[PDB]
């Protein structure tokens, strides 16, 4: 895993990372690791800006789990 | 020379086109294998063409033949 690509990914030019930005990331990755090392990786994957439309759902997941993991529901919220 | 020549013929057949390149290399390698080239000097070549042209593979095939192993190839990124 790596935030190496952040150097270009953090341009935030759309949540979906575009070709160009990704090639700059690729370049930088090859600068950091022997390209042959990298050529044994099945694929290099570039993650997108986590979209607000996603986050708007993620927080429900998190809030549910946050509460459920607090031992027993002797307190917690109704979580409305 | 004969081990090389039999392999040069396979090299010419395996590489798409680039026969002229193969022959240039073959000639120099034979000169060197014979001991006629001054032994102090390793053979060396400048592979001039298109990126994506197979120049690397030619060299790998040369390794694949002259040293009987394509994976013995040692590589240098000169742009970084």
């Amino acid at each position: 895993t790596s935030n190496l690509g952040a150097e270009f990914i953090n341009s935030q030019q759309g949540s979906k990372i575009q070709e160009s930005t990704k090639n700059l990331v690729m370049g930088a990755v090859r600068q950091h690791f022997r390209p042959e090392f990298l050529n044994r990786i099945s694929s290099i994957v570039i993650f997108n800006k986590l979209s607000r439309k996603a986050i708007h759902k993620i927080v429900d997941i998190r809030l549910k789990e946050i509460e459920e993991r607090f031992e027993q529901n002797d307190k917690h919220y109704k979580l409305n | 020379n004969e081990k090389l020549i039999h392999m040069e013929r396979d090299l010419s057949s395996e590489v798409v086109g680039q026969m002229d390149a193969i022959k240039a290399v073959s000639n120099a390698v034979r000169l060197s294998r014979s001991g006629l080239a001054n032994p102090r000097q390793p053979a060396s070549f400048l592979f001039l063409g298109l990126s994506g042209s197979g120049k690397t593979e030619l060299a790998k095939k040369v390794a694949g033949f002259l040293f009987n192993d394509e994976d013995m190839m040692i590589r240098v990124d000169c742009s970084e």
